[PDB]
């Protein structure tokens, strides 16, 4: 036995296996056991090396042989993985057989530099009225979704993807986005069901999906957002778009935490380690918009964050805050309320996607920023006065709410969202009642495409506001309020 | 009258002021509970690093 | 012919070393690995005993075997002084990341350095104008000093120093320095853009600041030290060149992070909170050399995050006495659309003082922040009971300070894209007055509303009489 | 040969493990051969672990270690006035070599029992709030505690400029010198502070020991207990010093960091189980000397940074029950413009009035229970009340008994300008002035009675207390300065 390409367990417990010999493996290198179960060269040290493990305990002894593997820790990539669904190490997990890898990429990829990157300027659609209009997110941006349990947070995503079919049956390569969703921590039903929505709405084509699901080993937990970013990577690197969803990294978090007390490293805030930062941090760098010299790729990342009684002061969500280009924050009581997405349009913001909002949208988006989230001084105050001035914005301010309302599965394009906004910016909603604002949007809509189609055509591919455009628009909304 | 307007204004101050108070015994009832978590943590800590040396 | 040992352990960032002579490299040395790419940098830590060294990788450590070659450089990590540092982009190693060749500069320094003695000490109390109406009035800027920036994440510290480096770097003869320490990569981006736009930064021409960054992507050896090779450069200017520098520096917590992620690695028991033993002292080291000396003058800004929006954790807590002014950002204050989300009654300054900014500024100030503090006092009872079981001193007190807490709002120009408002700026001696003035009763008629997010009081007036048409 | 020399087996965060020196005492100050020094801590079987009082970047694996044969000492004696040292009394203002009477030990047994009297000799600080309601005497300890930036070190910093008044003179019973201890502090600070000794002139009688933010935490630990030795000299022969310890969370943080390094298991916090200890050694040494030992003092301000208001934090905790009061700084009351911002109520001095000048206790009445009977009230005037004659009338004397306790940094007061405002104040003389100029009736009446009535205020310097006949010149000078 070869002690330097093969090694003996001395121990294993705590998720860890103490092994001696592999005198020539290389730090995170990927190492195989008897049983077949994988792990990684952790701490090498002076006659022995510590083992993280890829599965349980039990599929591992004392006395077993180890072999070396030659590898950093690393996954396949390319176009090939679309349609697929993988665990963290990229094996595939849905019964269609080996994977097509264009090749393989290390877990752990350094993030662009400072110079390689451009500002971000190429609109993300999400199809998110709310979203598009009030949190725009552009290509290369990183966007956190957080809020309560419960809160539609992955809705928002998955209608993000679910969008994309606008594009990604285009022939036109650069206006399209394909998808990574990262599934860690969750039910494996919940990602199984899932995906079965993605392949109805014909999404699955476009989209990858990386699994490490509840019961699985806490590393491979870890390991799943940075596998899944190298599969994100090689469209970013071939000029092209990738969007990756990480649901949610406070699993993520969890999961690494669960490792590095095993690991006996010291607990600190919330028990967490003192790299639990970096664990966000580096993942999230990886997002990007690349250089004309670079390609012009992009990959863009919606990590999801899980707060508690709805408190954002938490270490983890501050953390991912600190590192996000922004955060769309989902209140559990617009939730509960019936207001869904539950957008607390307050506490979101998007700090890099103005640039990259279609200017249709801008236009019509006039301070709305601004007025909304203002709204609620006249609304917060309102439970001392009947005024005068300010129950106009009571009126306004309520019709806006019901504007943002959206039905799950349902998203719209730039030239179906920027009448409506319209229509309640300018006041036309004013003398319709709540309970029919609903019904005046899908009326809306069908009045438009009959009636209006060359307008809508307009914007759609110009993507602006002509005066004569913005005066025709004016004409036919007057005219459906009437009756 | 001035006494039934006060009374009626009464009722209705107070309504708004126990609705008002509620609000923040559920945003302190909160805070309460992640200092109750974060207290017992700490504690656990200091007999974590005791116990290791 | 070098001094080599061979890798013996790798835990992390932390790679221990053996020697074979009897000779051993020095504490904060720089060894060397040969790799595939390129070299790997290690920094000495600490003597293990049976010749063996601990070392802080500078990069990540992926790839390391046992028994591997090192080598000795025979001194500490190094970086290029001088003129040519300007208009280039730096490391922690001091090599250049901008692609646009050699630092071909005269001298290389070492990035760790003993602080300035008690003796070397030169203290001033000279106003610094910022433009920014809260800082100029409620905590003024020391030339030379060392301001400081406190907030949790969101909550503005980085736009506040481009505002900063917006007022101040343009107009001020000297050089500046901006070290991004554990930050955004796309901001050092955002940044290199902006220098380079404005001009500060001429690629053909001549430039005014030097860039080095060590963001939240590098492993924590670099995060750690990135800040002492940003200052070092900064000494230089400093000393030899007797210059008045201007040193930015984003985001310093990121400094003490990274020494927590490490501390466990290199053998030591957890102080509180899981911090460092030598939290303030590894902060001493730092901090003191960040200072104004006789030889020359150095007028320092750093970005401090809090985490979780704790101000008593032990790293912004430990940076407060390092301060001659402190802005304390606060997120309560940013929720009601206040920017700059200023805590106006816990940002301070040494030079807010009558025997410094006069009597007259003084008197206001304090006033405002009495006014302030009566509105604070009474916030529980406001939003329980409303503003009816107030006496009418205290219902015209609060009236006040809130026109007062909206006044001390302002557009910056940076943050054109949220405010929608061209950014305004207002000379110290119009904050004071336009202050003045709203304390002595001057502008009760008029509504909330129009001091919110204004430059000075002509602006009130106007935004008033654009409301009442 | 083992026994006087030893060789370095691991060295890193200023700390070494030597081997040898087997005739080594504990505490005892060591030499590196690479010119650093340091202190033996810790002896265990097969070594020795020493606390470096420097860097340790040029101390390496096998280097000499040597003994010295002396416990950390440090040069003591009148020769130190107008100096700035470090820990170990080394002179850092440039101003070259110290001379000293001799050395004494950083580490030094208190006084016993027997060797003590009661304080009865007032320390003045200058300051009205502090003179009239927690009165300082000659060989207290009187904690300073409060939030960052609440004026902590300004209460102390306008104790030393006060002594200014006795300090001047020959008398050496009545001086008071002066020794400031900065603790972790940036150097920087430190300068700003003997800038402003040496423009009031309050350098030539005061001692700076400081051990700031980069020094090396044995050499922020041992700060105190050194400058307690430079103080005591003047305390063990028939002299008064002050010492003012800024600040000792700081120390206890460095003397966390020191124990740690060397792997002795913490306690709470991660402090050392002994961080009670280390606060009550130093200031159990701050003490008034009976007669037969010459009948000097050593009189103890410490401080102590609390944080978000927390007292009940350990340190703070620790401190405050070995202390003889405590002044509560509060950053609420800063900035409704009480400054100094004392909390009243929870401020007290234990030694009480036996160490204040009996004028000030005479017209200082219930000054400080009133006080309190007034914020009670000013609790119930808060949901809309209306008072009857008494209470409306006492919260509106308690109202102006509280403007008049303000006061300028920097702008100290002699007793006898002191007694006459706390007089007029107390008795109601100024209950029918506006409010917003008691702070003119201050200074236009100190002025008023140095031209008019002068002779009152000469007595009240001289003879420290008051008969019928000073009160009623005063009762009748007062009254008629009222109408202006
Ligand atoms: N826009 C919407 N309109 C109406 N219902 C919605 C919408 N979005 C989500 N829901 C429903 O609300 C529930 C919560 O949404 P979901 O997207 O699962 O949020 P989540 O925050 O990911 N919850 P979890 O991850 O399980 O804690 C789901 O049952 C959705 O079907
Ligand atoms: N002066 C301002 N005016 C208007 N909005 C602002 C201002 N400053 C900050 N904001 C808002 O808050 C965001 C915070 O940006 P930034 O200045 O990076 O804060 P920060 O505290 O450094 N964030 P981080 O470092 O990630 O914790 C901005 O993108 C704006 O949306
Ligand atoms: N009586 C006073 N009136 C007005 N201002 C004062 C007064 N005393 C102190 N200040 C100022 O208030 C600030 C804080 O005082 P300082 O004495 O440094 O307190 P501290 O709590 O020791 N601060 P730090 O050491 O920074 O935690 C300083 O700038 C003083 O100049
Ligand atoms: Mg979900
Ligand atoms: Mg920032
Ligand atoms: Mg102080």
């Amino acid at each position: 036995a070869n002690l330097n390409e093969t090694g003996r367990v001395l121990a294993v417990g705590d998720g860890i296996a103490r092994v001696f010999g592999l005198n020539n493996i290389q730090a995170e290198e990927l190492v195989e056991f008897s049983s077949g179960v994988k792990g990684m060269a952790l701490n090498l040290e002076p006659g022995q090396v510590g083992i993280v493990l890829f599965g349980s305990d039990r599929l591992v002894k004392e006395g077993e042989l180890v072999k070396r593997t030659g590898n950093i820790v690393d996954v396949p990539v390319g176009p090939g993985l679309l349609g697929r669904v993988v665990d963290a190490l990229g094996n595939p997990i849905d019964g269609k057989g080996p994977i097509d890898a264009a090749g393989r990429s290390r877990a752990q990829v350094k993030a662009p530099g400072i110079l390689p990157r451009r500002s971000v300027h190429e609109p993300v659609q999400t199809g998110l009225k709310a979203v598009d209009a009030l949190v725009p997110i552009g290509r290369g941006q990183r966007e956190l979704i957080i809020g309560d349990r419960q809160t539609g947070k992955t809705a928002v995503a998955l209608d993000t993807i679910l969008n994309q079919k606008r594009w990604n049956n285009g022939s036109d390569e650069s206006k399209k986005l394909y998808c990574v969703y990262v599934a860690v921590g969750q039910k494996r039903s919940t990602v199984a069901q899932l995906v079965q929505t993605l392949e109805q709405h014909d999404a699955m084509k476009y989209s990858i999906i990386v699994a490490a699901t509840a019961s699985e080993a806490a590393p491979l937990q870890y390991l799943a957002p940075f596998t899944a970013a190298s599969i994100g990577e090689w469209f970013r690197d071939n000029g092209k778009h990738a969007l990756i969803v990480y649901d949610d990294l406070s699993k993520q978090a969890v999961a690494y935490r669960q490792l590095s007390l095993l690991l006996r490293r010291p607990p600190g805030r919330e028990a967490y380690p003192g790299d639990v930062f970096y664990l966000h941090s580096r993942l999230l760098e990886r997002a990007a918009k690349l250089s004309e010299k670079e390609g012009s790729g992009s990959l863009t990342a919606l990590p999801v964050i899980e707060t508690q009684g709805g408190d954002v002061s938490a270490y983890i969500p501050t953390n991912v805050i600190s590192i996000t280009d922004g955060q769309i924050f989902l209140e559990a009581e617009l939730f509960y309320k019936g207001i869904r997405p539950a957008i607390n349009v307050g506490l979101s913001v998007s700090r890099v996607g103005s640039a990259a909002q279609v200017k249709a949208l801008k236009q019509v988006a006039g301070s709305l920023k601004l007025f909304l989230a203002q709204y609620r001084e006249v609304a917060a105050s309102a439970q001392s006065d009947l005024d005068a001035s300010t129950k106009q914005t009571l009126v306004r301010g309520e019709r806006l709410t019901q504007l943002l309302k959206q039905n799950q599965y349902s998203p719209l394009a730039t030239e179906e969202q920027v009448p409506l906004i319209y229509a309640g910016v300018n006041g036309h909603l004013d003398g319709i009642e709540l309970s029919r604002i609903g019904e005046f949007e899908s009326s809306f809509l069908s009045y438009l495409k009959s009636n209006h189609n060359e307008l809508l055509t307009e914007i759609r591919e110009k993507g602006e506001l002509s005066k004569e455009l913005l005066a025709s628009l004016k004409s036919a909304t007057e005219s459906f309020v009437a009756t | 009258q001035g006494y039934a307007a006060e009374i009626s204004a009464r009722r209705n101050a107070m309504d708004n002021a126990s609705k008002n108070a509620g609000d923040m015994i559920n945003r302190y009832s909160i805070l309460y509970n992640r200092t109750r978590q974060a207290v017992i943590t700490n504690e656990l800590v200091d007999i974590i690093t005791g116990a290791s040396s | 012919t070098p001094i080599t040992g061979k890798v013996t352990a790798v835990i992390g960032a932390i790679v221990d070393v053996h020697f074979e002579q009897s000779e051993l490299p020095a504490i904060l040395n720089a060894l060397e690995i040969k790799t595939p790419q390129g070299k790997l940098v290690l920094e000495v830590a600490q003597h293990l005993g049976e010749n063996t060294v601990r070392t802080i990788a500078m990069d990540g450590t992926e790839g390391l075997v046992r028994g591997e070659k090192v080598l000795d450089t025979g001194g500490p990590i190094s970086v290029p002084v001088g003129r040519e540092t300007l208009g280039r982009i730096i490391n922690v190693i001091g090599e250049p990341i901008d692609e646009r060749g050699p630092i071909k500069s005269k001298l290389r320094k070492p990035i760790h350095a003993d602080p300035p003695s008690f003796a070397e000490q030169s203290t001033s109390a000279e106003i610094l104008e910022t433009g920014i109406k809260v800082v100029d009035l409620l905590a003024p800027y020391a030339r030379g000093g060392k301001i400081g920036l406190f907030g949790g994440a969101g909550v503005g510290k980085t736009v506040f120093i481009q505002e900063l480096i917006n007022n101040i770097a343009k107009a001020h003869g000297g050089f500046s320095v901006f070290t991004g320490v554990g930050e955004r990569t796309r901001e050092g981006n955002d940044l290199y853009r902006e220098m380079k736009e404005t001009g500060v930064i001429n690629l053909e021409g001549e430039s005014k600041v030097a860039l080095v960054f060590g963001q939240m992507n590098e492993p924590p050896g670099a995060r750690a030290r990135v800040a002492l090779t940003g200052l070092t450069i900064a000494e230089y200017f400093r000393d030899e060149e007797g210059q008045d520098v201007l040193l930015f520096i984003d985001n310093i917590f990121r400094f003490t992070q990274a020494g927590s992620e490490v501390s466990a690695l290199l053998g030591r028991i957890p102080s509180a909170v899981g911090y460092q033993p030598t939290l303030a002292t590894d902060m001493g080291l730092l901090q003191e050399r960040i200072t104004t000396t006789k030889k020359g003058s150095v007028t320092s800004v750093q970005a401090v995050y809090v985490p979780a929006d704790d101000l008593t954790d032990p790293a912004p807590a430990t940076t407060f006495a390092h301060l001659d002014a402190t802005t304390v950002l606060s997120r309560g204050i940013s929720e009601l659309g206040i920017y700059p989300a200023v805590d106006p009654l816990d940002s301070k300054s040494r030079l807010l003082d009558a025997a410094v900014v006069g009597q007259e500024h003084y008197d206001v100030a304090s006033k405002v922040q009495e006014t302030l503090q009566t509105y604070k006092s009474l916030q529980d009872i406001i939003a329980i009971l409303g503003m009816d079981e107030l006496s009418e001193q205290d219902k015209l007190t609060v009236e006040r300070a809130r026109k007062i807490q909206r006044f001390l709002s302002q557009p910056f120009a940076v943050a054109e894209v949220f405010t929608g408002i061209p950014g305004k700026l207002v000379r110290l001696k119009d904050t004071v007055a336009s202050f003045k003035a709203v304390l002595e009763g001057k502008y009760d008629n008029i509504p909330e509303h129009a001091f919110y997010m204004v430059g000075g009081i002509e602006d009130v007036v106007a935004k008033a009489e654009k409301l009442a048409a």
